[PDB]
């Protein structure tokens, strides 16, 4: 094209400004553009990935570099309690001088931010202990991110441009992904632990100078290869172990022995050296199953259309989906989203309960910005992978190759999934929110004993399923005399039921009604957020109302207000309303963890297990309790610290409120003004000299939608991180 | 219609203001009580002048202040109220 | 026909061995699906009419039962016993080693034959007696294999439940047991208890 | 144990099994299991590196045994006789019972 | 550069599709495939602005002038500046 | 007659009437068996 | 004892819920003479909320540790006057209202204007229909068994 945008002729012709928002919103997709082949497009994923990589370790690197140049490691190292980790410091000239004041913490000489990433101790569980390390994986990440875009400079040039069909090679890609990306990946972070990081946690240096020097085991490489890898387990560090010091250490390499470590109250190092050695294993052995250059191996299209169950139940089975999963970029990233969400929230909710880092579990503000922030992202990439899903069904799904399939009957059926799914969650949603107002009308009555006050019977005996003992059942790990807790025994039951029946630590929390009604709104979240989004997807190529939408695009504002009115009628409506509701959900999620969090730190469980039963008790127990201190940030008196997280606290109220005029107000009340704004410029003495290039007209009504969303989510993140930050700072506990 | 659709939420906004003013500086500058001595002790202590200025100000002692006879209702006469 | 006054699935014609017109579910609609079934059956029913004897003969002569016999594999370095001689080479890599080495190689030379009777009823150096060589008295013997399998199939869920029912003893015993006293002592205890 | 011995014998039993008996089944699947991307195989579809080695797999066995099989089996045998080693050196794992 | 308009030939050969275009976009031709012998046709969607009137008043099943919205001109944003 | 017979059975009316009685019989039910958690009646 | 739960016949914590309550109920008792029509209703609460306490005591529910009852949904038969028997009333009525609203959908399904008979009810058709939910599980079931339920469209 002749005019920014090059990649779209529609945009670049447009007289309006909107073709300066348009040319933004649409230049990383690159199938609407304008002249493009599958192997182009193909080539600029890949270097788009190579650039993603490279500002990832870009970013790492800036971590660690700003941590060793203005932080405090060093000093962390040696008190891990009582100091503050420091993630950077603070420059600002608008800076007032009780500002300095109240941010100088630390043993800065300045204004420091207080790190709340845990970087701290994941670098110090790891081995790092100087500033000269941090520096040097600084710059070691600065040179992975030069080679990552050189090299995707290089797969771009003629001589090394890849194929399409070598982007089609799923089984080889597979397998060296599971085997090497995988496998190869785990064992050496099992070398690392095992020959730099465990020996650290022991009080020795091992560096770059002493690698080949000092030997992991008195034993050596002996009994790994002769049988008996025993002798790798034989004395485990002791229970008075210090963390960093020889006192109290042993010689094990691999264990499995369940539970913390007494002191960090994290798990050991020996058994995540002994479970990525494991999980190196198992993926290595699974990056064997495909076909290759070599004969041997799975081909996963016969795979595919081998499993058809005979009577037709299914209709044809998985015939065809391999070749429609490989040609769709769609459904490939609606699948890699959906995964990485799962394991997202199961990050979230395996590191605060079976926490990884040397005194993370002490630091209670990083472990609740930690979940917090993986919770969020899981959410985001859970709704883009059902828009993802929703996009390959308008562009890429084809009738004809899919007929009779797995994926061809979900669109037969879809009116019985949604309507199920709408039953889910209105039921759901009217019993939850009739047991809460029915609790808070009966406390309100002055009468707290006439609440329906349901026990989670069934994850309270899951709990007991695990070992724990505060409920009476006599279950599977749980009764001395059962055969799970025989087999069991002498390999790392005690040290999990030890971990497990301590009610100080995340492990297995204590539940009550209030854990019950949370977790069926939780149901209820996210079985109407699938709704929305499935209902998206199912009816993106068309319904009764729209039967040609798939003629349409992905995202289009309407079509008209005959057949009664069709505002919100794409799949990117749908979208754009399940992101409300997923944010409902992270926000009740979130809301839930903080609060029993903080209840059970300051030792005061009774008031969760008291107040969460209604609404009026997270009202006021929760929001309004907790955030005496974030208001107190700066006063007529004066200001302290948690100045900035009142400020930003106010900031995201402001921009949650006013993404509500991009989704309440609409489009042609804005033109209407602009028109008359533009006759007063053409006609305004000394101003008519001054002339756009570009008509001013109003945003788009798609536009607007994502304008409205996007502040309505900075907001949603800037307030609760700010209030959650701050609860959790002015008092740590 | 629409234009009298998005200023019923600006007429809102407006007396929502307004009457938020009225309250605060009636209880802070007028409503109270008198001492037998003479002196007067208002409802707020006086703190419009200072606190008002700011949108924090606003948030805690006014809002976050006085909602704490409407958050603690429950189980007393003004418990329809919560 | 199994059940008498209910029609015959329209799979079935009664043409085969101990075809009695029973399939509810359906499985064997596909002819080839039903010759499948066929064949794994009979290998199922040939494999409990083996277990039933090897199961009740060592409760019998005092050797324990057919669950004690797997004990000595949990022990650690256990010894197992044959007519109460403890067997030198037998303990479980080795025991193992020799189950995979063996069955394997006699399960495979069975898939290599195609004939369906013949993966059914394979012949030859198998029928030494030669009891198959008349037709009608081939019919018999196999109506009669048919209905004692499908006796040992039961036979040997009966092993599984009384076993789950009542841990750690052996099937003889539990027959002692409901003829010591037979109107106090049997299903109804554990089904109500 | 000794692990000579038992690395031997796990790998001569694989090998064995490997060669004799699931050799048909074998090569049968192979036969019916071929990846192909739209229709067509991955080489014929363009893919200049998903060349079959036909020169790797070419051997002088009676029945094809070429070294990919051999290399197969061995690795089975070896994790076979590591897992059979690590656990007889330990004297625990589900034996309370 | 302009919204598509197309006519598909389930057109009855009603004009609301004509009678309702505030930019004169649609006409009426000539046709034998209905009992009007009559079809719409849209010669001058240059000056389409993209309202869906036409659309709005098409009586078949589902319409039989469809508006797909595509680049915008001044005239097809409706900029009287 | 027939006319405000129907005008009876039209849609609010006959909601405000079978609704009116449905609330009588709960608030009786709720004086004469007030505070009503449980079913101990088997 | 069920997860741990006390009876709330023999629970302190209930008993000191009740002496609050009593309490405070006292202290509003106290602003008014005894032969007032105020007094009178304070006194009738009171005894309201002394037979509300006892009836919870000795209806077999289990206290939680903070005095307050809680309901078992697991199905034990200790506790099935909590949940289980409850819910097959309601599920007894709520077939009743469905069935009599999908006889009366059905009955004026074949009409000229069906319509009319939604916005007016025709209420001697509805009053004959209305008993008819007394036996909704059976003609349900003998509905599913004869394939009338379900509409194959
Ligand atoms: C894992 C990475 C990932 C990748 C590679 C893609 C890839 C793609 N997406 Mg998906 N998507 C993802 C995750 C991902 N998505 C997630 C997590 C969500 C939920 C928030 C979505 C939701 C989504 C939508 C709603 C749309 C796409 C579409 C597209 C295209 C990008 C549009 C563009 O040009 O930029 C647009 C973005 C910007 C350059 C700036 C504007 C908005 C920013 C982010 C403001 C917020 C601050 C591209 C094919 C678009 C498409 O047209 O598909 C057919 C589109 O409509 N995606
Ligand atoms: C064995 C060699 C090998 C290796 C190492 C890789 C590696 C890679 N390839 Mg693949 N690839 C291979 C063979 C290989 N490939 C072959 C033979 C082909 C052709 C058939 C391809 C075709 C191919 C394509 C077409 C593309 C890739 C892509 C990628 C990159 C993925 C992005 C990423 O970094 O993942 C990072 C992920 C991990 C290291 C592991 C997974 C993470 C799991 C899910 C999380 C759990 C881990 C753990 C908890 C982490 C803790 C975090 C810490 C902070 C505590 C990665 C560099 C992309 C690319 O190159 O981008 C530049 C891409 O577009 N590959
Ligand atoms: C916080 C207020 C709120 C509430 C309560 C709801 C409620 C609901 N949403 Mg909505 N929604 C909201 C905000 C809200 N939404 C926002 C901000 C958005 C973003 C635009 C959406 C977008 C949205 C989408 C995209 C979808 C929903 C759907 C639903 C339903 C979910 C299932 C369920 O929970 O039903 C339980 C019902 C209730 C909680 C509401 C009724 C409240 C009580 C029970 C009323 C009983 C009446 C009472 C006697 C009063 C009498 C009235 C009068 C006489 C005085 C439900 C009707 C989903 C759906 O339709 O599911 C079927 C769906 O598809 N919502
Ligand atoms: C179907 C196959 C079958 C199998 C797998 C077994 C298996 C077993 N038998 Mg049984 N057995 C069988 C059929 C079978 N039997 C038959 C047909 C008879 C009657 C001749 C017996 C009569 C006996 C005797 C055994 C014993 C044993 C055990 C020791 C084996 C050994 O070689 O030393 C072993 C668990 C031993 C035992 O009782 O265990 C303690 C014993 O000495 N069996
Ligand atoms: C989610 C659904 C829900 C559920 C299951 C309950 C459940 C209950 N409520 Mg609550 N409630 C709710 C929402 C809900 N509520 C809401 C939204 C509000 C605010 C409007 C209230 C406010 C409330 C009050 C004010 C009271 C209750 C009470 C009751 C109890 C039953 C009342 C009664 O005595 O019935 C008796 C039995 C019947 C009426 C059955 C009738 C069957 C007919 C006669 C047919 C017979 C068949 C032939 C029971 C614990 C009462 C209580 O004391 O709680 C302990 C009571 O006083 N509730
Ligand atoms: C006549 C009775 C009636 C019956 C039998 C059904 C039946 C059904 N409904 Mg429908 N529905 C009705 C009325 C009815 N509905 C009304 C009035 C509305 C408007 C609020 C809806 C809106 C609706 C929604 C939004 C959904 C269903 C769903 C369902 C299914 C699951 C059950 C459930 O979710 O209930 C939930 C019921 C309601 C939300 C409450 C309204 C029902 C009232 C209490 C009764 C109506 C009775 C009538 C006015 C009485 C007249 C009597 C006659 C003598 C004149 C089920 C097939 C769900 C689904 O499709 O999944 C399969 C679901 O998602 N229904
Ligand atoms: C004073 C309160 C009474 C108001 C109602 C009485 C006058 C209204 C008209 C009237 O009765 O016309 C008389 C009407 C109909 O009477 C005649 O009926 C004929 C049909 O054969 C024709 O329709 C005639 O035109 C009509 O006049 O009678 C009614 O329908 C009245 C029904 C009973 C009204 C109850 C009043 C209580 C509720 C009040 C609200
Ligand atoms: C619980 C398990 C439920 C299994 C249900 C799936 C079985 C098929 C369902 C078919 C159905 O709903 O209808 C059947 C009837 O329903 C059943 O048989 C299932 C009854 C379910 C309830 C009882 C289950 C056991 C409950 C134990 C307690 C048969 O009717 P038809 O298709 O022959 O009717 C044709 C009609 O006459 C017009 O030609
Ligand atoms: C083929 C051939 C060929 C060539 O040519 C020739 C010859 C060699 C001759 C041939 C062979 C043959 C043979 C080997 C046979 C065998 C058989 C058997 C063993 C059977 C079983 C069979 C078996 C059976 C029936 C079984 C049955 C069973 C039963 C009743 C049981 C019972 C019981 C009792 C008492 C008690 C307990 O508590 C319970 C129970 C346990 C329940
Ligand atoms: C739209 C669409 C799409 C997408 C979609 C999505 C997005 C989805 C998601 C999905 C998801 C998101 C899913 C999930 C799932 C899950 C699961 C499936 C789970 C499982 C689990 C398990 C199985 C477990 C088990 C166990 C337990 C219980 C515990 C213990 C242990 C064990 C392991 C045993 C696509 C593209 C495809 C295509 C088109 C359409
Ligand atoms: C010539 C011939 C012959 C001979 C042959 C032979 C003698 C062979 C051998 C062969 C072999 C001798 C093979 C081997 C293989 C192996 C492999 C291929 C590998 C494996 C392994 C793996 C893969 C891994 C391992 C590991 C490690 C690294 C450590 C840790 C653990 C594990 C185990 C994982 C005869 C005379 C017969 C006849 C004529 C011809
Ligand atoms: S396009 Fe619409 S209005 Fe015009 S003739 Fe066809 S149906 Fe009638
Ligand atoms: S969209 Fe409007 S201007 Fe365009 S053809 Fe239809 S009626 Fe005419």
């Amino acid at each position: 094209a002749l005019r920014f945008p090059r990649f779209s002729q529609g945009l670049a012709q447009d007289p309006t400004t909107r073709r300066i928002w348009f040319g933004i919103a649409t230049a990383h997709d690159f199938e609407s553009h304008d002249d493009i082949t599958e192997e182009r497009l193909y080539q600029n994923i890949f270097a788009s990935h190579f650039g993603q990589l490279a500002i990832i370790f870009l970013w790492t690197s800036g971590n660690l570099f700003h941590v060793a140049w203005q932080g405090n490691f060093e000093s962390w190292v040696q008190d891990p309690l009582h100091v503050r980790p420091i993630a950077h410091a603070i420059w600002d000239p608008h800076f007032g001088q009780p500002a300095v004041e109240a941010f100088t913490r630390g043993g800065a000489l300045g204004p420091v931010n207080i790190a709340y990433s845990g970087v701290y101790q994941w670098w110090y569980t790891i081995g790092l202990r100087t500033n000269e390390d941090l520096y040097t994986g600084a710059l070691f990440l600065l040179f992975l991110s030069v080679i990552s875009l050189l090299g995707g400079w290089l797969h771009l040039q003629p001589k090394w441009k890849p194929s399409v069909s070598w982007f089609k090679n799923a089984e080889s890609r597979l397998n060296h992904h599971l085997s090497g990306l995988f496998g190869v990946s785990s064992l050496a972070w099992t070398g690392h632990l095992v020959h730099v990081a465990i020996p650290g946690s022991r009080g020795e240096y091992v560096r770059w100078n002493n690698f080949l020097d000092v030997l992991p085991h008195p034993q050596g490489l002996g009994p790994l290869f002769t049988g008996q890898w025993n002798l790798y387990a034989q004395n485990p560090d002791s229970s008075s172990h210090l963390f960093g010091t020889s006192q109290g250490a042993g010689t094990a390499i691999l264990t499995l022995l369940g539970g913390f470590h007494p002191q960090t109250q994290s798990l050991w190092l020996t058994d995540m050296a002994h479970h990525h050695l494991a999980i190196a294993f198992v993926f290595l052995v699974a990056g064997h199953m495909y076909r290759t250059n070599f004969g041997i191996g799975h081909s996963m299209k016969d795979l595919l259309e081998a499993h058809i169950p005979p009577g037709g139940r299914l209709g044809r089975g998985h015939k065809g989906l391999y070749d429609t999963i490989n040609n769709s970029l769609h459904f490939q990233l609606g699948l890699a989203l959906a995964s990485l969400g799962v394991i997202t929230s199961l990050v979230a909710q395996h590191m605060y309960s079976l926490p990884a880092y040397a005194f993370i579990a002490q630091d209670f503000t990083t472990q609740a910005a930690l979940y917090t922030h993986h919770q969020y992202i899981a959410g985001f990439i859970m709704t883009g992978a059902f828009a993802h899903g929703a996009i390959f069904f308008i562009r890429d799904y084809n009738p004809e190759q899919n007929e009779d399939n797995v994926l061809a009957r979900m669109l037969d059926h879809k009116e019985a999934i949604i309507s199920h799914l709408s039953w889910a969650s209105l039921f759901l949603g009217f019993h939850t929110l009739g047991l809460y107002v029915h609790n808070d009308v009966m406390l309100a009555f002055g009468t707290p004993e006439k609440q329906i006050l349901i026990e989670p019977i069934f994850a309270q005996w899951i709990q007991s399923a695990h070992g724990k003992t505060s409920y009476g059942f006599d279950v599977l790990l749980s009764s001395t005399s059962g055969p799970a807790f025989n087999a069991g025994r002498s390999i790392w039951l005690p040290g999990w039921l030890n971990a497990v029946n301590e009610n100080s630590n995340s492990l297995f929390l204590t539940i009550g009604p209030g854990d019950f009604l949370v977790h069926h709104a939780i149901a209820l979240g996210l079985h109407t957020t699938t709704l929305i989004l499935v209902k998206g997807a199912l009816d993106a190529r068309g319904s009764k109302l729209m039967p040609d939408k798939k003629d349409f695009g992905y995202s289009f504002p309407c079509d008209g207000p005959g057949r009664g009115g069709t505002c919100d009628i794409s799949a990117w409506d749908a979208f754009y309303l399940a992101v409300f509701w997923m944010l409902n959900t992270i926000g009740w999620v979130t809301f839930y963890w903080h609060w029993k969090h903080i209840t059970l730190w300051q030792g005061n469980v009774s008031q969760f297990n008291e107040s969460s039963t209604y609404l009026m008790g997270w009202l006021r127990d929760y929001l309004w309790l907790n955030s005496s201190q974030l208001i107190n940030g700066y006063n007529p008196f004066g200001m302290n610290s948690l100045s900035v997280w009142a400020w930003m606290f106010l900031f995201g109220h402001l921009v949650w409120a006013t993404g509500f005029m991009f989704l309440i107000s609409w489009r042609g009340y804005w033109q209407e003004l602009i028109e008359t704004l533009a006759w007063a410029h053409e006609r305004t003495p000394l101003a008519n000299l001054i002339r756009w290039r570009d008509k001013p007209v109003a945003l788009s009504i798609v536009q607007a939608r994502l304008v409205g969303l996007a502040h309505f989510s900075v907001g949603y993140i800037f307030t609760y991180a700010a209030f959650l930050i701050a609860s959790t700072s002015g008092k740590f506990g | 219609w629409d234009h009298v659709f998005l200023g019923l939420f600006w007429m809102y906004n407006s007396i929502s203001v307004v009457i938020f003013h009225f309250s605060w500086k009636m209880q802070s500058d007028v409503w109270g009580s008198i001492s037998d001595q003479g002196v007067v002790t208002h409802i707020t202590g006086g703190n419009f002048a200072q606190s008002s200025i700011t949108i924090n100000g606003w948030l805690r002692d006014f809002l976050w202040a006085q909602a704490s006879q409407v958050i603690q209702s429950y189980g007393s006469s003004l418990s329809a109220y919560g | 026909e199994w059940m008498p006054g209910q029609p015959r699935p329209a799979h079935l014609d009664g043409s085969a061995p101990g075809d009695f017109g029973f399939d509810p579910l359906g499985l064997g609609e596909v002819p080839e699906n039903l010759e499948r079934f066929k064949e794994s059956e009979l290998i199922h029913c040939r494999w409990a009419m083996l277990a039933v004897p090897g199961i009740l003969v060592p409760e019998a002569l005092g050797l324990g039962n057919w669950v004690k016999a797997q004990e000595w594999a949990a022990l650690p370095g256990g010894q197992a016993t044959y007519l109460g001689n403890p067997v030198p080479w037998g303990n479980l890599p080795t025991i193992l080693a020799i189950e995979f080495l063996a069955i394997a190689f006699v399960e495979h030379q069975r898939s290599m034959e195609k004939d369906s009777e013949k993966k059914k009823y394979p012949g030859g150096a198998f029928d030494p007696l030669g009891y198959s060589k008349d037709p009608k008295k081939f019919e018999e013997l196999k109506l009669k294999e048919i209905k004692n399998g499908r006796l040992a199939l039961l036979a040997f869920v009966g092993f599984c439940i009384q076993q789950s029912a009542y841990p750690g003893t052996g099937p003889l015993e539990n027959l002692a047991t409901h003829l010591a006293d037979p109107w106090h002592n049997n299903i109804g205890d554990i089904v109500i208890p | 144990l000794s692990p000579s011995l038992v690395i031997s014998l796990s790998t001569g039993l694989s090998l064995f099994l490997g060669r004799f008996v699931f050799f048909n089944f074998q090569r049968e699947n192979m036969a019916k299991q071929v990846p192909e991307q739209n229709g067509m195989s991955h080489f014929e579809a363009g893919d200049t590196r998903a060349k079959e080695y036909v020169s790797l797999l070419k051997s002088n066995d009676p029945v094809g045994f070429n070294i990919v099989d051999v290399l197969a089996w061995g690795s089975i045998g070896h994790i076979v006789a590591y897992y059979i080693l690590a656990t007889a050196s330990n004297g625990y794992d589900p034996s309370f019972f | 550069m302009s919204h598509s308009v197309k006519i598909y030939d389930t057109c009855i050969g009603c004009t609301q599709c004509v009678r309702a275009c505030p930019t004169d976009v649609l006409e009426m031709i000539p046709w034998d495939g209905c009992k009007a012998k009559q079809i719409a046709s849209a010669p001058r969607t240059e000056d389409c602005v993209g309202c869906k009137r036409c659309e709005s008043a098409c009586p078949t099943d589902f319409l039989s002038v469809r508006v797909y919205l595509w680049h915008e001109t001044t005239r097809s944003m409706g900029l009287g500046y | 007659m027939r006319d405000f017979k129907t005008y009876l059975s039209v849609a609010p009316v006959l909601s405000t009437l079978w609704f009116g009685s449905l609330a009588g019989l709960l608030i009786e039910i709720n004086r004469f068996f007030p505070d009503a958690l449980t079913f101990p009646f088997f | 004892d069920i997860a741990g739960l006390t009876p709330c016949k023999e629970s302190k914590q209930f008993a000191k819920r009740e002496k609050q309550a009593l309490k405070k109920l006292q202290a509003s008792l106290k602003l008014y003479a005894d032969d007032s029509a105020p007094a009178l209703a304070i006194k009738a609460t009171m005894e309201k909320t002394k037979k509300r306490f006892d009836n919870y005591g000795k209806y077999g529910l289990l206290c939680g540790s903070d005095g307050l009852p809680h309901l078992i949904v697991s199905g034990d038969q200790r506790h099935w006057g909590e949940f289980i028997t409850p819910g097959i009333l309601f599920l007894y009525i709520a077939g009743w209202i469905g069935w009599v609203g999908r006889s009366y959908l059905i009955a004026i399904r074949d009409e000229k204007k069906p319509t009319q008979k939604e916005i007016i009810i025709d209420v001697p058709l509805a009053s004959s229909l209305l008993f008819r939910g007394f036996s909704w599980p059976v003609a349900a079931y003998r509905e599913l068994l004869n394939g009338e339920l379900v509409d194959n469209n």
